[PDB]
RNA sequence: CCGAUAACGAACGAGACUCUGGCAUGCUAACUAGUUACGCGACCCCCGAGCGGUCGGCGUCCCCCAACUUCUUAGAGGGACAAGUGGCGUUCAGCCACCCGAGAUUGAGCAAUAACAGGUCUGUGAUGCCCUUAGAUGUCCGGGGCUGCACGCGCGCUACACUGACUGGCUCAGCGUGUGCCUACCCUACGCCGGCAGGCGCGGGUAACCCGUUGAACCCCAUUCGUGAUGGGGAUCGGGGAUUGCAAUUAUUCCCCAUGAACGAGGAAUUCCCAGUAAGUGCGGGUCAUAAGCUUGCGUUGAUUAAGUCCCUGCCCUUUGUACACACCGCC
C-alpha cells in the first residue's frame, strides 16, 4: 500500500523478525551460537560448519 | 506452666460473627475469620503485644477486644497499607482490611459490579466458567457432572 | 575486546561461512566440475582456492 | 571393640541357627562404627552377605517414595530406635535385631505358575538368604504402616516392630505375615 | 627495546594446533628467546542437539552435533625486542593467531 | 562370557608365530613388544588382544602341535 | 630437632569431589578447610572422618599435622574425600618418610577395615538419554 | 589454648553473637522488623522476635569465611526454596532489604566496613568482637 | 477409633495422673505419653521438659525428630 | 570362534573403530589454574607459648621481586590382555572362582541386504502434475481465532502428610550460557531507594580474566505444630502493586493481602527400570521482548530386588505341516 502501512507493523522482536538465514522460514530455529538456521537446514550443513557427531 | 485448664477458658470463642476455636494457637485460631489469614492474624497479635506461645481459649475478654480492635483498625495501628485486602476500593478509594459477611457482600458487591456492566469477567462469573483464561477443555469437569 | 566477537560465535561464523561460499559455488560451477573449496584464511587477507576438474572453464 | 554408634559392642551377639548364621554380619569383621558405606554391596551374587545388616536395615527403611536417598535420615531413625530398645527392654540393641531378623524370616513360601488354589500352588522352603531379605522388609513395612497417620515417630514404631518380632507376640506385623506365608505353604503343599 | 608479546592459538582439531604450537617454541629456542610454555585452555564444547527428523514424527530420535574449541597461549618475551624477531606465525589452515603485547 | 577372539586378533596371531616362532616367548609384554616392531596394527587394543592370543599358541605350541 | 621440607600432600577422592590433605611434621593437628575434624557439617556421619585415626590410633598420628583442603562434591561425597585423604596421606608419609614395615602397618588395617580408605570408589554417573527423564528410565509408553 | 570462631560449632556461635548483640543494644533495627517476611518464598513470616540480631551475627560471621560480599550476595547466602504451589520447586533469593539494612546497621555498629571494591567486610574491631565470643563460646561448651 | 480430642490443656486428674506415674516407665517420649495420657502433643513436649527440670526425668536422646527420656535409676 | 565338511576362496553386518568414564605424586607446562614456603599484616591469644591458631586479607611476572605441579587445566604417552593361579571343557574354542590391580563388561556414536504405498509437498530459490493469479489461494495492514467446554483419552506437575509442614541457623555442585551481518533483544558484581516483585547510578566480561570460591536444592542442626481435611494441599476467586511490549481484555509473566475446593494412597488394567541404576532433589541449554508443569543435558542424596526362565508378550536358528503368497488382520 501506501509507504507508510506496508511494513507498518512492529518487527522488532518475536518469531516474526527471525528467519532462516538458508530458506527464510521462521519455525524451528537455532539462534544458538548466532547460528539463526533452520532445524532441518543445520543438520544439512552440520559437516561443513564444523560440528561433528562423536556421541 | 502447662497446668490444670484455666477456669475462665472458652474452647470456643465468638469474635465478630464467626466462632473460632479455643483449643489452638492464637495466631492460627482468629484465621477461622474469614478474610484474616496466617499473615495478618501475627501481625495484628504482633502490634496488639499478646503472647504468642498460648492457646485461643486463655486469652483474657481484654486482649480479645485489643485484638478485634486491630483487625477492624489496622490503618490507625501502623500495619502497612500493603498488607490488607480492598486496598484502593472500586467504590470508595479507600484502603481497608474487610473481615467477615462484610467480605461475603463485598465480593457480591463486586461480582454485580462487572454482571451489571457486563463485561467479560461477568459475563464468565454468570455463566459459571473460568474468568481468569485458563483452559476449559480438560478441566473443571467435576463442578457440571 | 568488545569489537570482536566471541570464539564460540567466531568459529561458528567461520563455518557459516565456508557452508555458505560452498552452496554458490555448488550451484554456480556444478556443470564445470567444482569439488571443493579450501579455504587458507589469514589474519591479514584471506584466500580461497576452487576444486574443481575442468579448470579452464 | 567397635561401638556401633559409639555404643553397643557387636562382640557379645550371637545367632541362634546356623541356617541365618553366614547372612547375618554382626560379628567382628563386618563390625562398624556407623551403618553407612558405599561398599558396591550389589555389584555380584552373595555380596549381600557380606553386608553389615545395620546397614542392610537401614537401606530398606528408605522407601515409599518420599524418602529415597535420605540415608542420613534412616541412620538417626535407626539410631534412634536401637537407643529406645536397649531403653525399653534392656539388652543389646543389635541382639534384639538379629531375633527380629531370626524370627520373622519365613521358612517357607508357595510359588508356581499353574492353576493356582487360593495364591499359590506349589510349597516351597526359602533360601537362607531370602530368609534374611524377607525378614529386613517385613519389619521396616511393618514400622512404616504402623506409624503412617499417628503420633508415634517412625523410631518408636520401628523400636516396637523389632522388640515384637525378637519375641513373636502375633502383634509384630512381620511375625503376622510370617506365619500367614507359612499357612499358606502348609495348605498348598 | 624490550617487548613481552602473548601468543594465542585457537583451532579445532588438536593436531594442527599441537604441531603449530610446536615450530613457534622450536623456531623460538634456535632464536634463543625465553618461551614460556604452551598453556593449554579448557576445551569450549559447543553441544547442539537436534532432533533428527524433519517431520516430527517418529521415535524421538535426537542428534547429537559437538563442536570442540581448542585455545593455547604462548609467551615469547625475549629481552630484546621481538616483532622483528618473530616475523612469521607458519600457520596451517583451521588455527587463528592474534598477537598480543602485555599491555592489552 | 564374551571374551571370544576375532578372526583378526587370531588370525594375526597365527602369522606372526609362524614368521617369528624363535623372537616370540611366553610372557604377555615381551610379546606385545614384538608385535610392534613385526607388524603395523593401527590401534593398542588389537595389539594386546593380538598379543594375548599369541601367548597361548605360544604356551600350547610349546606342548601340543597346533595348526600353525 | 628443626627439620623442614618434611611434608606430602595426598588426594581423594569420591563423586567429583576431591579433599587434598596436607601432612607435616608436627604436633598431632588434624583440620578440614581450618575447622577442626569434630567440626564438621553432616555429623550423623561423623565416626566416618574420625574413622581411620581410631583404627590406626592417636599416637601414629601424634607426629603429624594434617590439614585437609575440600572442595567438590556434596555433603557425604565430601567425607569419603576427606578419610580418604588423611588415610592415604599418613600411609605415604610412613612411606616416604621411615620404613614402610610401619607403612605395612599402617596399610593393612586400613586396607582390611575398608578399602575406600585407601583405594578410590571408580564409579561416578551416567549421561541421561534422549528417550527417558534419567541414564537408563524411560517416558511411559502407551499404546492407546 | 587461643580460640577461633572456625573452632567453635557455629550454630551455637551465632546464638551466642545474637544475644551480644541484643544486651548491648546499639544495633539500628528497622521499624518494620514486625511486619516483613525475610524472603519472597517464605510463607509465614520469622518466628523469633530478635530474628534482625540473628541474621545480623549470622551474616557479621559470613563476612568473617569471606568478605567482599554485598547485598547480592547475602540475598543468595539467605535464598532458599520457593515451593510454588502446583509448579515445581524453585530456588529463590533472600530479601535484598533485609540484607541491606543489616549491613548498614553492622556499620553503624563499627564492626563492618566497606571494601576498595565492591560489598563490605569486617573492620579490626569487628573481628575483634566475632573472636572473644568465639573464645567464650567455647569456655561455656567446654565447661 | 474416629477422633481423638485430646487434651490441648491438662485438667486436674491427668496432671498428677502425670506426676505419679509418668516418671517410672522406662520408655518416656512425648508420643508415649501423649497416646497414655490423651494429651496432645506440645502439651507432652511441654509437660515432659518441665519435668526434666524438677529432675525426676532424665534426658538421652534430645534430637529434633525425637527426644527420649527415661526414669531415675533405683537403688 | 573351534571343528567336521561338495565345497573353496571371499564381501557387508557383528567385532575392530570414534568419543566419554575410571588410574597414573611418571613427562610437558601454566600472574586468564592453583598448592606449599616465605614476608607483611588483622585478630584471638597470653600462661607463654610463637615454626601458635584462623584469614578466599596483601605481596614475592608490578620480572629478578619464591619454589613446585600434589590438587586445576590439556597434550604426548603408558595401562587390561581372560594376562596369572585353580577347576571344568573334545582339554580346542571357551566358561567359572580368586590374587595382584584404578579398572577383570563405563556409557554412548556409527551401524548390512531387502522392504513399508510408515511420516514429511507446513524446512528449503528440492520437485512433477493439478489449482489460483489483480474482488489473488500472491503480499501487506486492523481485528478475531488457533485457548473457545455437557464429555472421553494420552504425556506430566502438585499432593494426600509427623520418614512431615513451618521459622531460624549451618553447609556442599556440575554441565553450560553470556552484548547480536540482517537483528532492535546479553550475563551481571557493587552502592542507594522499596516490604516484595522492582527502580535508580556506577562498573566487569566477546570470557579458565567479570557474573563466580557459580555460598543451588534435597540433606543437616535447632523451633513451633500434634493425627483434625490441621500450620497438610493450594485449586478457585476478589482487591492492589510492578516488569516486557506498539498493544496484557479471553487474566503474558512476577509480587502482596484475602477464599482455602477435591485429594485420607487410588477398580479393572498398565509403564519404566539391574549400580552411582530406580527414585528424591535442584541447576543449565533450547524455545525466550515477556516466560517452563515440556524437552535436552548436569550435578546432589542413593537404595530394594535379581545373576534366572520361556510362564505371558515377542525375537533368532533347525525340523515339520499347510488348501496360506495382499502371506492367519490368510483362506474358507
Ligand atoms: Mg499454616
Ligand atoms: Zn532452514
Amino acid at each position: 500500500g501506501h509507504q507508510q502501512l506496508y511494513w507498518s507493523h512492529p518487527r522488532k522482536f518475536g518469531q516474526g523478525s527471525r528467519s532462516c538465514r538458508v530458506c527464510s522460514n521462521r519455525h524451528g530455529l537455532i539462534r544458538k551460537y548466532g547460528l539463526n538456521m533452520c532445524r532441518q537446514c543445520f543438520r544439512q550443513y552440520a559437516k561443513d560448519i564444523g560440528f561433528i557427531k562423536l556421541d | 506452666m502447662s497446668l490444670v485448664i484455666p477456669e475462665k477458658f472458652q474452647h470456643i470463642l465468638r469474635v465478630l460473627n464467626t466462632n473460632i476455636d479455643g483449643r489452638r494457637k492464637i495466631a492460627f485460631a482468629i484465621t477461622a475469620i474469614k478474610g484474616v489469614g496466617r499473615r495478618y492474624a501475627h501481625v495484628v497479635l504482633r502490634k496488639a503485644d499478646i503472647d504468642l506461645t498460648k492457646r485461643a481459649g486463655e486469652l483474657t475478654e481484654d486482649e480479645v477486644e485489643r485484638v478485634i480492635t486491630i483487625m477492624q483498625n489496622p490503618r490507625q495501628y501502623k500495619i502497612p497499607d500493603w498488607f490488607l485486602n480492598r486496598q484502593k476500593d472500586v467504590k470508595d478509594g479507600k484502603y481497608s482490611q474487610v473481615l467477615a459477611n462484610g467480605l461475603d457482600n463485598k465480593l457480591r458487591e463486586d461480582l454485580e459490579r462487572l454482571k451489571k456492566i457486563r463485561a467479560h469477567r461477568g459475563l464468565r462469573h454468570f455463566w459459571g466458567l473460568r474468568v481468569r483464561g485458563q483452559h476449559t477443555k480438560t478441566t473443571g469437569r467435576r463442578g457440571r457432572t | 575486546m568488545a569489537v570482536q566477537i566471541s570464539k564460540k560465535r567466531k568459529f561458528v561464523a567461520d563455518g557459516i561461512f565456508k557452508a555458505e561460499l560452498n552452496e554458490f559455488l555448488t550451484r554456480e560451477l556444478a556443470e564445470d566440475g567444482y569439488s571443493g573449496v579450501e579455504v587458507r584464511v589469514t589474519p591479514t587477507r584471506t584466500e580461497i582456492i576452487i576444486l574443481a576438474t575442468r579448470t579452464q572453464n | 571393640d567397635i561401638k556401633l554408634f559409639g555404643k553397643w559392642s557387636t562382640d557379645d551377639v550371637q545367632i541362634n541357627d546356623i541356617s541365618l548364621q553366614d547372612y547375618i554380619a554382626v560379628k567382628e569383621k563386618y563390625a562398624k562404627y556407623l551403618p553407612h558405606s558405599a561398599g558396591r554391596y550389589a555389584a555380584k551374587r552373595f555380596r549381600k552377605a557380606q553386608c553389615p545388616i545395620v546397614e542392610r536395615l537401614t537401606n530398606s527403611m528408605m522407601m515409599h517414595g518420599r524418602n529415597n536417598g535420605k540415608k542420613l535420615m534412616t541412620v538417626r531413625i535407626v539410631k534412634h530406635a536401637f537407643e529406645i530398645i536397649h531403653l525399653l527392654t534392656g539388652e543389646n540393641p543389635l541382639q534384639v535385631l538379629v531375633n527380629a531378623i531370626i524370627n520373622s524370616g519365613p521358612r517357607e513360601d508357595s510359588t508356581r505358575i499353574g492353576r493356582a488354589g487360593t495364591v499359590r500352588r506349589q510349597a516351597v522352603d526359602v533360601s537362607p538368604l531370602r530368609r534374611v531379605n524377607q525378614a529386613i522388609w517385613l519389619l521396616c513395612t511393618g514400622a512404616r504402616e504402623a506409624a503412617f497417620r499417628n503420633i508415634k515417630t517412625i523410631a518408636e514404631c520401628l523400636a516396637d516392630e523389632l522388640i515384637n518380632a525378637a519375641k513373636g507376640s502375633s502383634n509384630s506385623y512381620a511375625i503376622k505375615k510370617k506365619d500367614e506365608l507359612e499357612r499358606v505353604a502348609k495348605s498348598n503343599r | 627495546a624490550i617487548h613481552r608479546i602473548r601468543i594465542t592459538l585457537t583451532s579445532r582439531n588438536v593436531k594442527s594446533l599441537e604441531k603449530v604450537c610446536a615450530d613457534l617454541i622450536r623456531g623460538a629456542k634456535e632464536k634463543n628467546l625465553k618461551v614460556k610454555g604452551p598453556v593449554r585452555m579448557p576445551t569450549k564444547t559447543l553441544r547442539i542437539t537436534t532432533r533428527k527428523t524433519p517431520c516430527g514424527e517418529g521415535s524421538k530420535t535426537w542428534d547429537r552435533f559437538q563442536m570442540r574449541i581448542h585455545k593455547r597461549l604462548i609467551d615469547l618475551h625475549s629481552p630484546s625486542e621481538i616483532v622483528k624477531q618473530i616475523t612469521s606465525i607458519s600457520i596451517e589452515p583451521g588455527v587463528e593467531v592474534e598477537v598480543t603485547i602485555a599491555d592489552a | 562370557m564374551g571374551r571370544v577372539r576375532t578372526k583378526t586378533v587370531k588370525k594375526a596371531a597365527r602369522v606372526i608365530i609362524e614368521k617369528y616362532y624363535t623372537r616370540l616367548g611366553n610372557d604377555f609384554h615381551t610379546n606385545k613388544r614384538v608385535c610392534e616392531e613385526i607388524a603395523i596394527i593401527p590401534s593398542k587394543k588389537l595389539r594386546n588382544k593380538i598379543a594375548g592370543y599369541v601367548t597361548h599358541l605360544m604356551k600350547r605350541i610349546q606342548r601340543g602341535p597346533v595348526r600353525g | 630437632s628443626k627439620g623442614p621440607l618434611q611434608s606430602v600432600q595426598v588426594f581423594g577422592r569420591k563423586k567429583t569431589a576431591t579433599a587434598v590433605a596436607h601432612c607435616k611434621r608436627g604436633n598431632g593437628l588434624i583440620k578440614v578447610n581450618g575447622r577442626p575434624l569434630e567440626m564438621i557439617e553432616p555429623r550423623t556421619l561423623q565416626y566416618k572422618l574420625l574413622e581411620p585415626v581410631l583404627l590406626l590410633g592417636k599416637e601414629r598420628f601424634a607426629g603429624v599435622d594434617i590439614r585437609v583442603r575440600v572442595k567438590g562434591g556434596g555433603h557425604v561425597a565430601q567425607i569419603y574425600a576427606i578419610r580418604q585423604s588423611i588415610s592415604k596421606a599418613l600411609v605415604a608419609y610412613y612411606q616416604k618418610y621411615v620404613d614402610e614395615a610401619s607403612k605395612k602397618e599402617i596399610k593393612d588395617i586400613l586396607i582390611q577395615y575398608d578399602r575406600t580408605l585407601l583405594v578410590a570408589d571408580p564409579r561416578r554417573c551416567e549421561s541421561k538419554k534422549f528417550g527417558g527423564p534419567g541414564a537408563r528410565a524411560r517416558y511411559q509408553k502407551s499404546y492407546r | 589454648p587461643g580460640v577461633t570462631v572456625k573452632d567453635v560449632n557455629q550454630q551455637e556461635f551465632v546464638r551466642a553473637l545474637a544475644a551480644f548483640l541484643k544486651k548491648s543494644g546499639k544495633l539500628k533495627v528497622p521499624e518494620w522488623v514486625d511486619t516483613v517476611k525475610l524472603a519472597k518464598h517464605k510463607e509465614l513470616a520469622p518466628y523469633d522476635e530478635n530474628w534482625f540480631y540473628t541474621r545480623a551475627a549470622s551474616t557479621a560471621r559470613h563476612l568473617y569465611l569471606r568478605g567482599g560480599a554485598g547485598v547480592g550476595s547475602m540475598t543468595k547466602i539467605y535464598g532458599g526454596r520457593q515451593r510454588n504451589g502446583v509448579m515445581p520447586s524453585h530456588f529463590s533469593r533472600g530479601s535484598k532489604s533485609v540484607a541491606r539494612r543489616v549491613l548498614q546497621a553492622l556499620e553503624g555498629l563499627k564492626m563492618v566496613e566497606k571494601d576498595q571494591d565492591g560489598g563490605r567486610k569486617l573492620t579490626p574491631q569487628g573481628q575483634r568482637d566475632l573472636d572473644r565470643i568465639a573464645g567464650q563460646v567455647a569456655a561455656a561448651n567446654k565447661k | 477409633r474416629d477422633k481423638l480430642n485430646n487434651l490441648v490443656l491438662f485438667d486436674k486428674a491427668t496432671y498428677d495422673k502425670l506426676c505419679k506415674e509418668v516418671p517410672n516407665y522406662k520408655l518416656i517420649t512425648p508420643a508415649v505419653v501423649s497416646e497414655r495420657l490423651k494429651i496432645r502433643g506440645s502439651l507432652a513436649r511441654a509437660a515432659l521438659q518441665e519435668l526434666l527440670s524438677k529432675g525426676l526425668i532424665k534426658l538421652v536422646s534430645k534430637h529434633r525428630a525425637q527426644v527420649i527420656y527415661t526414669r531415675n535409676t533405683k537403688g
